[PDB]
RNA sequence: UUUAUACUAACAC
RNA sequence: GUAUGUAU
């Protein structure tokens, strides 16, 4: 139909283990991580 | 059609200075109404744009006035000098030749004895003068040179002719100046002329006829000079001179001054005589009967 | 509306751009946005009251007339209605012109 | 230090420093950024 | 007591409209 | 509907005065220099 | 209202009314427009010699009398563009040009 | 020509203070004109001239 | 026959 | 007198 309508990346990213998969961030407690990093930005 | 026929079609245009190839391809564009200024537009169209030529007669009629019957009619109507037999000049007018003749300048006035040739004919640049009428101007030339020797001074004269498109006469006019003075005016004008006009023209500011006359001293003026367009000149002696040709001349001057700045400079006058206004009227007496006493003993 | 007219005149102090057009529009929003703040700068003048202040004004003035004690210096006065100069003057005055 | 004792004038700009610089501003005509943008592209 | 119109400022400090234990981050430039 | 400061007014006679004393001044300069 | 005390020193009163006056004015540009009280404009032909003299003054603050008259030198007889009498007065302060 | 300006009249006491405004600023008549009222800077520097 | 307006204008200087 | 539309 036009140039810009042709095929062009024909693969997805699915996240990698490491980087943030879904299941991680269950095991992971947001809530801990959360305080702990107020409180060295605070002090500084 | 036909190229005998063609021929005549060519040689007509050639005396009809205003209308040409030039004239036909700028009609086109205001008649055109739709035309965008492109290179891609000027090629699609391109026969469109030089088509004309149709309209164009006319024939001798035209050519034998020239310049127009209501605008030179209408110059020569109101003309202040020209002599004829029906017309008589506004200048009160000293010693007759047969195609020119001596005459005072206007009020506000250069110097003392203060003059101007003028051509009867309406000549405009004094190179579109006969040959036959040139020398009638030679001899008064020489004449005022020797009056104003006998009083211990010389002469430079000069004309200014930057528009030919207004059609107005040329009066060559006589300035009386010492010899010491005299000859520091070769410096004066060639820088004036030089600086006046934009430097980027094409035609060389200064043309000395001086060096020219050594080649050539009946005409160096008349040989270099070229008439048809614009030009200014000034002479020292019977056939010397320097000379410069006007363009842009609204920067020049439209009142007559590049040349007079320079007189009023050379000489030395106060800041109000430097631009003249007024006019010849007629009937005065009291300055210019003292010029025709003085100048009947040396004037054939 | 103010911030194209930043970064259109640093498109402009660099290269890039062309066409009046650009350095027409971004000329405008520029004499605007000037404006507007030399009307604050005058009205906040008159309000805010002169930022001289006398005394410093006084030392400024008594300083430049010791100055002009000092050489000796006459003031300039009214053009004479018989002045020989003025003429002169007024022709080059036109010429500037 | 005779040369310092003739000046009509004194310690002008003594406290010269500090300014609201860090403070920032909800309104981009009256902002320092604003006033030096001012400042260089005119005159 | 003459506040020059180079220093007139018109608002009042980002602190004293909170001022105490709220925090103010002036945040122009990136990092990384 | 505006107004000028008080110090305005401050400013322009303050002025005045040393206008007039340095007048003064040049003219108690002047009479001595006569001498 | 410091310039025109100022310029009421190197001329008559009623010329250096003028100048002054003439600072004044309105600014106009389209939609918009404004006095001038505050600032100095230079449109005005003479605006030139109005900054130069007054340009005079913020030199007699950095300077100062002394110094600024040996430079000058006499009044009678001034020095050259970067010239002096004496080396005396040449070594005298710091400010040599 | 305007509905703004006041052409008619001009009560003595307040006018005892526009001829005052002129010994502060001198010259200066457009930042007069707005405090005087009357506007119009031509006539309010034509009154200081009666 | 005179005066004005527009259209002739795809006119001319 | 076309660019652009209305009628046969
Ligand atoms: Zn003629």
């Amino acid at each position: 139909t036009s140039s810009r309508a042709l095929p062009a990346h024909l693969k997805l990213k699915y996240r990698q283990e490491s980087q943030g998969t879904e299941e991680e961030v269950r095991k992971q407690d947001l809530r801990e991580a959360l305080l702990r990093a107020e409180a060295a930005h605070f002090a500084t | 059609p036909t190229i005998d026929e063609m021929v005549q079609e060519e040689k007509l245009l050639n005396k009809q200075r205003k209308y040409g190839q030039n004239y036909e391809y700028a009609k086109q564009i205001a008649k055109d109404k739709t035309y965008s200024n492109n290179l891609d537009y000027l090629d699609e169209n391109a026969g469109k744009l030089s088509n004309r030529m149709k309209r164009g007669d006319v024939s001798l009629a035209q050519i034998s006035s020239g310049g127009d019957l209501k605008k030179i009619n209408h110059v020569l109507d109101t003309c202040p000098l020209c002599l004829n037999y029906e017309t008589q000049p506004l200048a009160p007018v000293i010693s007759l030749s047969h195609r020119a003749y001596v005459s005072l300048p206007t009020q506000p006035e250069l110097a003392k004895y203060h003059c101007l040739i003028v051509p009867t004919g309406h000549r405009i640049n004094t190179l579109s003068c006969d040959e036959d009428e040139w020398d009638e101007i030679r001899n008064f030339m020489k004449c005022i040179a020797l009056m104003f020797d006998s009083m211990n001074l010389g002469v430079i004269f000069y004309e200014n002719a930057p528009s030919p498109q207004r059609y107005m006469h040329t009066a060559i006019e006589c300035i009386p100046v010492s010899k010491r003075i005299l000859s520091l005016a070769p410096a004066y004008f060639r820088e004036a002329l030089s600086t006046s006009d934009e430097e980027w023209s094409q035609h060389r500011k200064i043309i000395d006829t001086l060096e020219g006359s050594k080649k050539y001293g009946k005409w160096a003026f008349r040989k270099m000079m070229v008439k048809e367009l614009g030009y200014f000149h000034v002479w020292f002696s019977i056939d010397g001179g320097y000379g410069h040709v006007v363009e842009d001349e609204k920067a020049w001057g439209r009142h007559d001054q590049v040349p007079r700045q320079v007189f009023a400079s050379m000489l030395n006058l106060p800041p109000e005589v430097i631009r003249r206004k007024g006019s010849w009227t007629g009937k005065k007496d009291p300055r210019e009967d003292m010029f025709r006493s003085r100048f009947e003993k040396f004037d054939w | 509306w103010t911030s194209v007219a930043h970064f259109n005149r640093e498109r402009i102090r660099r290269g890039a751009t062309v066409d009046k057009t650009v350095a027409k529009k971004n000329l405008g929003r520029l004499t605007r946005l000037w404006l507007k703040a030399e009307q604050e700068r005058q009205h906040n003048y008159l309000k805010d009251g002169p930022y001289v202040t006398a005394d410093e004004a006084v030392a400024i003035y008594t300083t430049f007339v010791h100055w002009l004690e000092s050489r000796r210096f006459q003031p300039i006065p009214f053009p004479p209605l018989s002045y020989k100069h003025d003429t002169k003057l007024l022709v080059l005055a036109l010429e500037r012109l | 230090r005779r040369w310092d004792e003739d000046v009509v004038f004194r310690n002008t700009h003594k406290g010269v420093d500090d300014t609201p610089r860090p403070g920032f501003v909800n309104d981009m005509l009256r902002s320092e950024f604003h006033k030096k943008f001012l400042a260089r592209f005119v005159d | 007591a003459v506040v020059l119109h180079e220093d007139k400022q018109y608002y009042p400090s980002a602190e004293e409209v909170y001022g105490s234990n709220v925090d103010i981050m002036v945040q122009e430039q990136d990092t990384q | 509907d505006v107004e000028i400061n008080d110090g305005f007014a401050k400013f322009s006679e303050a002025l005045y005065t040393v206008e007039r004393q340095a007048r003064e001044e040049v003219r108690y300069r002047a009479i001595m220099r006569q001498k | 209202t410091l310039l025109n005390r100022l310029m009421s020193l190197l001329m008559d009163t009623n010329l250096a009314s003028y100048a002054s006056a003439k600072n004044n004015v309105v600014l106009s540009y389209k939609d918009m427009s404004h006095t001038n009280s505050y600032g100095l404009v230079r449109g005005l032909q003479f605006s030139s010699f109005i900054w130069q003299f007054y340009g005079l003054v913020l030199d007699l603050l950095i300077l100062g009398l002394q110094r600024a008259t040996e430079i000058a030198g006499p009044a009678d007889a001034p020095n050259d563009f970067l010239h002096f009498k004496d080396q005396a007065t040449e070594t005298s302060h710091p400010i040599r040009l | 020509i305007d509905p703004s300006i006041k052409k008619t009249e001009w009560s003595r006491e307040e006018d005892e203070k526009l001829l005052h405004l002129a010994k502060l600023l001198p010259t200066q008549w457009r930042t007069i004109a707005p405090i005087v009222g009357r506007t119009a800077t031509q006539c309010l520097e034509r009154y200081q001239k009666l």
